[PDB]
C-alpha cells in the first residue's frame, strides 16, 4: 500500500502521480489520528513540493497542497518539514494561480504555518505573503475564499509577541470591509484579527480607528453571536484603552447603550466582565465621558454588579467605579453615591486581591473627600459619606487594614483614618 | 474560545 | 486608571 503509494509519488507518470498524492491526502485526511509522522518519514515531502509547482497540472497541485495543508496541520516538528522543503515562497506564488482551488488550497496552508507560531508567523510575512493574499480579495470573491482569507488574515496578525505593525497594517482596510460580512465565519475572524491590531499602544488605536471600523464595530456589540460579541466587544476594550479622542470616538456612536445592554441581558460572565472591563476605561476619561457613563444609565447596574456578581465581574466593576470616583466632578460623585456605591466598595475592603482593596479604598477616598467638602461648604457638624461608610462597615474594615502586610494599603488607610475620623 | 491556530482539511 | 490588555 504506501509503498505502491510511495512508488506512485516517484514515478514520472502524471496519472501514478495523481493518483497516489490523492491516496496520501486521503490518508491525512481521515477523521482523527492522521498519520502524519508516517507520511513525513515516507520521504514524499519534497515531491508534494516539487508537484506544487506544475502549473500544467492544477489538479495535482491541488492535492499536493492539500496534504501539504494537512501536514502542516500537526505539531511544530511536522510544520518545521514543511518549510524545510521551501513550500513557503511556492504558497505564496500560488496565490497567483489561475485555479480558484489551488488559491484557496495555499491561503489554507499558509494560515495553518502562521498558526504555528510567532516565528512561523513571522516567516510567512517576510515572504510577502499578505499582499498576494490582500489582492485576490474584491467584490466577486466566493465565501469560501473569504472564510479561508479572513481566517488566514487573523493568523498573520495573532500572537506575542506581536507581529511588526508596518507588516499588518495593510490588512486593515480589508479587515474594515470584512466586518461588514453577514457571515458570521467571516465576522468572527475579522474582529478577531481587529482585536489583535488594536491591542498595543496609542498608535496602533489610531491606525484602527483612521480604517473607519468604529461605527460597525459598535453594531457588532449587538450581535446574537457570542462568537461575534466577543471578540468585537474585545476589540471595542481595545480601543478605549487608547487616549480621550480615541475613547471619544467609540462613544459618539451609542457604545454605552450597547454596553448596559449587555449587563442587563443573561449574558456569560466572560462578556459581563469585558463590558464592564471595557467601561472602567470609558470611566478613566474626561469628565464629559463619566457624564456619558452616567447620562446612558449604567450606574445603577453597575452598582449591582459591583454588588453581587461573580468575583471576575466585580473586579472590573470596582475599578469602574473607583475610576469615576477619580476623574468625576464633586456632583458625579454625588451621583454615584446616591446610586448606592459606598457598601459594595467597603465589602471588598477584605477581598484576597490587594490590587483590588486598593482600588476601592482609593474610591472611597475620593467619596470622603466630596462628603467633607459638603461639609465645610455649609459649616455643617459632619462628613455625611463617612457616616454612611461607617453605617456600610467600612469604617471597620479600614481600621483593621492598619495591620496589612502591604504598605500602600496601610499608609493609605492611616492616612484616611487620620483624616476623615479623629 | 478563541479561533483554531490550525485547520486541517476533512472534506 | 488606563488598562490595556
Amino acid at each position: 500500500s504506501l509503498p505502491a503509494m510511495i512508488g506512485g509519488v516517484y514515478s514520472d507518470d502524471n496519472n501514478l502521480q495523481l493518483e497516489a498524492t490523492t491516496q496520501f491526502r486521503k490518508l491525512l485526511s481521515i477523521e482523527r489520528s492522521p498519520p502524519i509522522e508516517e507520511v513525513i518519514q515516507s520521504g514524499v515531502v519534497p515531491r508534494f513540493v516539487q508537484f506544487l509547482t506544475r502549473e500544467d497540472f492544477p489538479q495535482l497541485q491541488f492535492e499536493a497542497a492539500w496534504a501539504l495543508t494537512n501536514i502542516a496541520s500537526g505539531t511544530s516538528e511536522n510544520t518545521k518539514v514543511v518549510i524545510d522543503h521551501g513550500a513557503v515562497p511556492i504558497f505564496v506564488k500560488l496565490l497567483g494561480s489561475s485555479s480558484d482551488d489551488v488559491r484557496e488550497q495555499a491561503v489554507w496552508a499558509l494560515g495553518n504555518v502562521a498558526g504555528d507560531s510567532p516565528k512561523c508567523r513571522d516567516l510567512v510575512l517576510a515572504n510577502g505573503a499578505l499582499l498576494p493574499l490582500l489582492a485576490q480579495l474584491n467584490e466577486h470573491t466566493k465565501l469560501s475564499m473569504l472564510r479561508n482569507a479572513t481566517w488566514t488574515l487573523s493568523n498573520f496578525c495573532r500572537g506575542k509577541p506581536q507581529p511588526s505593525f508596518e507588516q499588518t497594517r495593510p490588512a486593515l482596510p480589508a479587515l474594515a470591509r470584512l466586518i461588514h460580512s453577514n457571515d458570521e465565519e467571516v465576522l468572527t475572524d475579522a474582529c478577531w484579527a481587529l482585536s489583535y491590531l488594536s491591542d498595543g499602544t496609542n498608535d496602533k488605536i489610531q491606525a484602527v480607528i483612521e480604517a473607519g471600523v468604529c461605527p460597525r464595530l459598535v453594531e457588532l456589540l449587538l450581535h446574537p453571536s457570542p462568537s461575534v460579541l466577543i471578540p468585537a466587544l474585545r476589540t471595542v476594550g481595545n480601543i478605549v484603552t487608547g487616549d480621550d479622542a480615541q475613547t471619544q470616538c467609540i462613544i459618539d456612536h451609542q457604545a454605552l447603550p450597547c454596553l448596559l445592554s449587555l449587563l442587563t441581558q443573561n449574558l456569560k460572565k466572560s462578556i459581563k466582565k469585558e463590558a464592564c472591563w471595557t467601561i472602567s476605561n470609558i470611566t478613566a476619561g474626561n469628565k464629559d465621558q463619566i457624564q456619558a457613563v452616567i447620562n446612558a444609565g449604567i450606574i445603577g447596574p453597575l452598582v449591582n454588579l459591583l454588588q453581587t456578581a461573580e468575583f471576575d465581574i466585580k473586579k472590573e466593576a470596582a475599578w469602574a467605579i473607583s475610576n469615576a470616583t477619580s476623574g468625576g466632578s464633586h456632583d458625579q460623585i454625588k451621583y454615584l453615591v446616591s446610586e448606592g456605591c459606598i457598601k459594595p466598595l467597603c465589602d471588598l475592603l477584605i477581598c484576597p486581591d490587594i490590587r483590588i482593596v486598593t482600588v476601592c479604598l482609593e474610591g472611597l477616598e475620593n467619596i470622603l473627600k466630596v462628603g467633607e467638602t459638603d461639609k465645610t461648604l455649609a459649616a455643617g457638624d459632619v462628613n455625611v459619606f463617612s457616616q454612611m461608610i461607617d453605617e456600610a462597615e467600612g469604617l471597620e474594615k479600614i481600621e483593621n487594614l492598619q495591620s496589612h502586610d502591604n504598605n500602600e494599603i496601610y499608609e493609605k488607610a492611616v492616612k484616611i483614618l487620620e483624616a476623615y475620623w479623629m | 474560545g478563541s479561533p483554531p491556530k490550525k485547520k486541517r482539511k476533512v472534506g
